[PDB]
């Protein structure tokens, strides 16, 4: 069981903001202070992984609280990176606070791509397959985090892909995100801008393959 | 004996819809087995019942899923909408989509509201539905005489609603070019019944949400092609 | 039994328009590509439903909605009607072909290679008259009289167990772009003339073309397009 | 009755790969029987599995089927090589040829050592396979880590090795237009490892032969044209 | 099943261009041949994957890669898929033979016989008009429509058991060149159009010439060519 902090919410956040855990690959980072300790590194020494996952999420409001939240696990997503094609900075997550919608997420538009080059003439990006519908969210397996009965966050995804197994380092065909459906309330001196924890556990994993540790290219 | 030629009457045609098949070309291949694979569909209609969140303009460019209750009081309704899938309130919903993709539908259509808010208020809703007439209904009074129910704030957090089908058809037009009998089916409204209840210290403005989804009748009729709008 | 996925997807629909060869020709090369090579482009194109530029996979989708400007411009495609059809993030199926004229009264021929291969290059001379090898090989080519009508129904040819309508990988270990797949296509497609590359033309020939999807299937449901409320 | 003519949709037509006949000319022709002949062949498979000898450029125009095992020593492997098909080193091998006609592959690869040396002479060798990674092992202490064997020299002559099939889908591609996963599988590499005997006036400089051939699983897929380049 | 050698050699490539007759014609006479004779070249054309030149059996193959000289050029041929496909000293099979032509909308027909025979000359004159004898004959002649496409299989029709890839004795006792064959092939053919001489046209008509395997065989496996590391 591996556990990570995120960002605290606040009243300023907008509606539609939201941000994302995409695992396995957060682990590399140790996204949001998280150490397996022994998963981490057995994927170094291995190349093809095939487990599953199951998530857990906990946000404590008070009596005099209300807002609502969107938790779900949406799959395939691209969302973890930059425009230009480099995952974001810890400087970044700290900055950012929050990932705010806009019209290049809402059509796909900003997604990583390759450039052309000196023989081309520069095309005008309208649209990816990689777009996010905001409302429709709800189709894929999904919670809702109401301050007054907000209790902890539960799911249990079984595996997917392509293929039967993918490489450790670049697959990425599963991700949590949570999203903010009514932006937090409350009356001042209970419970301020209360905090968010996430759990991870794999299952059924079968680790592949061996070989030192994996060295950069 | 030999070919007894019949010529055929329109033969050396290219027909878009032509359902027998063709010459195989490279015949004799394998393929990797996907049983793995979890999660099949079979029909739309397994992605029309999921429910999902509708939306409206936001009240004097951002769309909100949300109503709040307000502390005023009118007999107006507070929200309320024409049932015609055609409507930028179901132009984002699951059901909408699919249904802009066909000609006609047939079934009854799902509704359901969640309520976000307070402890210790408690309050009184009325749902209600109209078919049409010279003009949408206004007070409250009016809507009664229609059909109703009664959905108490405490006793549930969600009276799931469902608009009967009723129509002088077998079908209804998917979208309207021209309003037509067969085409708009009146409107649904909500109404406060009574004044909610402030406790001490709470926050205000409590927050409502309503879902859309198909009925178990609901089926869609003759394809058609797309609008390619969306990719601007 | 509209809502049938096989029901559903089981019509022709147009891809592409591409001109006609007239000989060997140099293959686009990857990107970034600079200046001053041989290569030709809007001959070759790639069976994909996805998003492509110059004959060649991509991501992010473009249109040259300014006209002027100065370089060389690109071919882009997306199966709108199928994108907008429905939600499913795995899809397998056998891909057919058809290939109908744009020009007044022509005779031609088509040539096909799957995935994974490439454009076969080069050209011999018999009697004093250059032909490109392109013309006999081990994969099919297709005569059709004047006029012209080509139709037959291709197998699936890709290693991956189906084809992913959004995808968020990655396929190689260094500089690989996320999301990018590598061979979620059917092979490529191309039309040609048999006569000498001696005897060329001036005069350009198009060809558009049509696809059919016959027995598919799909799995693990998805979202659909956004569109405005302008 | 008359020809029902059904005129068929694109008849009139030249198609490559149409598998079925086409009309006799000269029938009732016989032929002279060939039963005497031996060695029949069924499938390609047969002559796939027979093995052969590679080559490597000689060290520092003139490719060589054998290495030396040198009186220097040092940690990385005395020779090594990825596991791609369309590497020179194959680029002569019956298997590799084959294999240059398919658009894939499948199963596993087998290769075969033999020693060439003295009488009184003895030594130690490790053998060992590491997948792909973030570049090619150097280390013996980091190849250890990978799946490897102990071959003596002196219990046997040919401690014969074959590489596991290990790949993320079903096949592989058999070139490679770009390096890629399901392209490449890494390197293969031989470690010595303990100095070897050298006993009174024996020749110095002893020869090592390495052998490949198709495994028992080996299987290729979607024929295609050959590249004409070898007339040249 | 792909590996099967009759799975393997059963798709139709090209072999040759040959363009179309307009008289009787002198056939081509044996090397060493001297200057001065009538024998016409280009028009006829034998069945056989092994090294040819001038439509006669050969053992070195040839390129004229040097254009410039002075002299009679030759056609040359080799069946570069099929050696390079596998190893078998012999082989023998059914040959299906193709035609199509390679000029706007003509129409023509194809003339065949096999091997031990020879080309029939002379013509007769019918009213005051000169026409060849080879329009009939014994054997089949073909006809087709404008536009044009000729399909029909040819029994196997030679003396010898096999066909051998790699043979290596001789034929004769005296000047017999050393690894020649005798007979590996399945006759000779020949296009011609149904005019008579007297409107001979000074444009020249070329047409290819496309073959297939049926029912193949091998025996006792053999090497496979080398290759450069150049």
């Amino acid at each position: 069981w591996y556990t990570g902090r995120l960002n605290s919410w606040t009243k300023a956040v907008k509606t539609f903001s939201f941000q994302a855990v995409p695992l396995p690959g957060a682990f590399l980072s140790r996204q949001g202070g998280l150490n397996g300790g022994a998963f981490t590194a057995t994927l170094h020494r291995h190349f093809l992984m095939k487990c599953g996952w199951q998530v857990q999420v906990q946000c404590n409001l008070t009596q005099f609280h209300q807002g609502a939240l969107l938790v779900a696990m949406v799959p395939e997503t691209t969302l973890d990176v930059k425009p230009d094609g480099k995952a974001k900075s810890l400087q970044e997550l700290n900055e950012e606070q929050w990932v705010e919608m806009s019209d290049d997420y809402r059509t796909g538009k900003n997604m990583p791509f390759q450039s052309l080059g000196t023989y081309y003439r520069p095309p005008n990006w309208t649209w990816g397959p990689n777009f996010i519908n905001p409302y429709q969210v709800t189709v894929f397996p999904h919670q809702i985090l109401n301050a007054r009965t907000s209790t902890s966050v539960d799911i249990n995804v079984p595996y997917i892909g392509e293929t039967p197994t993918q490489s450790s380092e670049t697959q990425n065909s599963w991700t949590l995100l949570v999203m903010v459906l009514v932006p937090l309330d409350y009356k001042e001196g209970a419970t301020t801008d209360p905090e968010i924890t996430f759990s991870v556990r794999p299952t059924s994993p079968y680790f592949n393959g061996l070989r030192n540790r994996y060295t950069a290219g | 004996g030999p070919i007894p030629t019949a010529p055929r009457e329109n033969s050396l045609m290219f027909l878009s819809t032509l359902p027998d098949d063709t010459v195989p070309a490279y015949g004799n291949v394998r393929t990797p087995p996907v049983n793995y694979l979890p999660g099949e569909i079979t029909d739309l209609l397994q992605l029309a019942r999921i429910p999902t969140l509708m939306a409206f303009e936001r009240v004097p460019d951002t769309y909100v899923p949300y109503v709040a209750v307000p502390t005023q009081f009118d007999d107006r309704p507070l929200i309320s909408f024409p049932i015609t899938l055609s409507d930028p309130v179901y132009q984002n919903t699951l059901v909408g989509a699919i249904s802009s993709n066909f000609a006609n539908y047939r079934g009854c259509i799902q509704i359901t509201l969640t309520f976000c808010g307070p402890m210790m208020a408690r309050g009184k809703f009325l749902l209600s539905y109209s078919p049409p007439n010279g003009t949408q209904p206004q007070t409250l009074s009016e809507a009664m005489q229609c059909t109703y129910s009664i959905w108490d704030i405490g006793l549930n957090s969600s009276w799931t609603f469902v608009v009967p089908y009723i129509s002088p058809s077998d079908y209804r037009e998917t979208r309207a070019i021209t309003n037509s009998v067969y085409s708009a089916d009146g409107w649904f409204s909500l109404h406060k019944l009574t004044k909610i209840t402030l406790p001490p210290d709470c926050p205000q403005s409590p927050c409502i949400l309503f879902f859309a989804s198909a009925g178990e009748d609901y089926t869609l009729r003759l394809p058609v092609d797309c609008n390619p709008s969306y990719v601007f | 039994n509209h809502t049938n996925v096989k029901f559903l997807f089981d019509r022709s629909r147009l891809l592409n328009v591409i001109k006609v060869l007239e000989k060997d020709a140099v293959f686009p090369r990857p990107f970034p590509t600079q200046e001053g090579a041989q290569q030709d482009d809007g001959y070759f194109c790639l069976l994909t439903p996805r998003p492509t530029v110059a004959s060649r996979p991509a991501t992010r989708f473009g249109l040259y909605a300014n006209p002027s400007g100065s370089g060389v411009l690109a071919n882009t495609s997306l199966d709108f009607n199928f994108y907008s059809l429905a939600c499913f993030t795995y899809f397998r199926s056998d891909l057919e072909v058809t290939v109908v004229s744009l020009e007044p009264d022509l005779e031609f021929a088509v040539g096909w290679f799957p995935s994974g291969s490439e454009y076969q290059a080069s050209s011999f001379v018999y009697d004093q008259l250059h032909v490109p090898f392109h013309f006999t090989g081990r994969t099919p080519r297709a005569f059709a009289s004047k006029g012209g009508k080509v139709s037959f129904v291709l197998p699936w040819n890709s290693v991956s167990s189906v084809l992913p309508v959004r995808w968020g990988g990655a396929s190689k270990l260094s500089s690989a772009t996320r999301g990018l797949p590598a061979h979620a296509d059917w092979g490529t497609i191309y039309a040609f003339v048999p006569r000498p590359n001696e005897k060329k033309s001036t005069a350009v020939k198009h060809v558009a073309v049509y696809i059919r999807y016959k027995n598919a299937r799909a799995w693990c449901p998805s979202m659909l397009p956004f569109r405005s409320y302008k």
